[PDB]
């Protein structure tokens, strides 16, 4: 079904590095240069106040829509990743349901400016106070802290490409039917990421990468906060939240 | 019971 479902040679691992970085470049959503350039476009105090005066439900709806847009690029990244389309559909869905949000959270560090603790949202950079109307301050603070910690690693685009491929191809996800195929693909993507780090003298980041439990905790908090919002505004979720968002985070 | 993932995966 795929070369990377068995043992790959050094030349084949080098080919895998190029392939992953290409799949990522084609599906990165926003170019890094475009995010960096917009760092000087920051929401004013008046604009921050305007966001804080928005209703909780309208802010939740806008954030769900923007997250869904980011998730659609992750689905395309997965489709272009070597081996992914050769997995069975059950496994493709298991991996995307568990990992799409984790990849979005990792990618989001590119849109986070550690100098002033702001994130790119709706055309400008804003601090965590911009999202106060959501009523999930702990989750926002945790996402900002996570982004701050990844920003301190100074990831290159190729490092994000290889690291996010591994975040997605996790053979430990419950529900995988072809677990051994996923393990071999994950082993080869791990070799590709570690080969690239070795070649670029960046192996010091391996001990500094966040534990898997960290991305899991952020995803669990997101689902928990959504359940609280859904109990308050059930018809907003039913009528105005994107269907893909609901399939991933609220069971349909 | 929204099911968009299978559609996105199947669309080429
Ligand atoms: C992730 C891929 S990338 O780095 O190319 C890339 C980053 C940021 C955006 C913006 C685009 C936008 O704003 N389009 C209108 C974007 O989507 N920003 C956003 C959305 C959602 C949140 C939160 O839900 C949370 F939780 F993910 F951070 C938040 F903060 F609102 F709660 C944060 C930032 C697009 C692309
Ligand atoms: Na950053």
């Amino acid at each position: 079904e795929n070369l990377y479902f068995q043992g790959a040679s050094l030349t084949e691992i080098e080919h895998l590095v190029q392939s992953v970085c290409k799949s990522y470049r084609e599906t990165c959503q926003l170019r890094l240069e475009d995010l960096l350039r917009q760092r000087s476009n920051i929401f004013s105090r008046e604009e921050v106040t305007g966001y804080q005066r928005k209703s909780m439900w309208e802010m939740w709806e806008r954030c769900a829509h923007h997250l869904t847009e980011a998730i659609q690029y992750v689905v395309e990244f997965a489709k272009r990743l070597s081996g992914f389309m050769e997995l069975c559909q059950n496994d493709q869905i298991v991996l995307l349901k568990a990992g799409a949000m984790e990849v979005v959270l990792v990618r989001m560090c590119r849109a986070y400016n550690a100098d002033n603790r702001t994130v790119f949202f709706e055309g400008k950079y804003g601090g965590m106070e911009l999202f106060r109307a959501l009523g999930c301050s702990e989750l926002i603070s945790s996402i900002f802290d996570f982004s701050h910690s990844l920003s301190a690693l100074h990831f290159s685009e190729d490092e994000i490409a290889l690291y996010t491929a591994l975040v997605l191809i996790n053979a430990h996800r419950p529900g995988l039917q072809e677990k051994r195929k996923v393990e071999q693909l994950q082993y080869n993507l791990e070799l590709a990421f570690h080969h690239h780090l070795c070649k670029t003298h960046r192996q010091s980041i391996l001990a500094k990468l966040p534990p898997k439990g960290k991305l899991r905790s952020l995803c669990s908090q997101h689902v928990e906060r959504l359940q609280i919002f859904q109990h308050l505004h059930p018809i907003v979720v039913q009528a105005a939240f994107p269907p893909l968002y609901k399939e991933l985070f609220s069971g349909g | 019971k929204h099911k968009i993932l299978h559609r996105l995966l199947q669309d080429s």
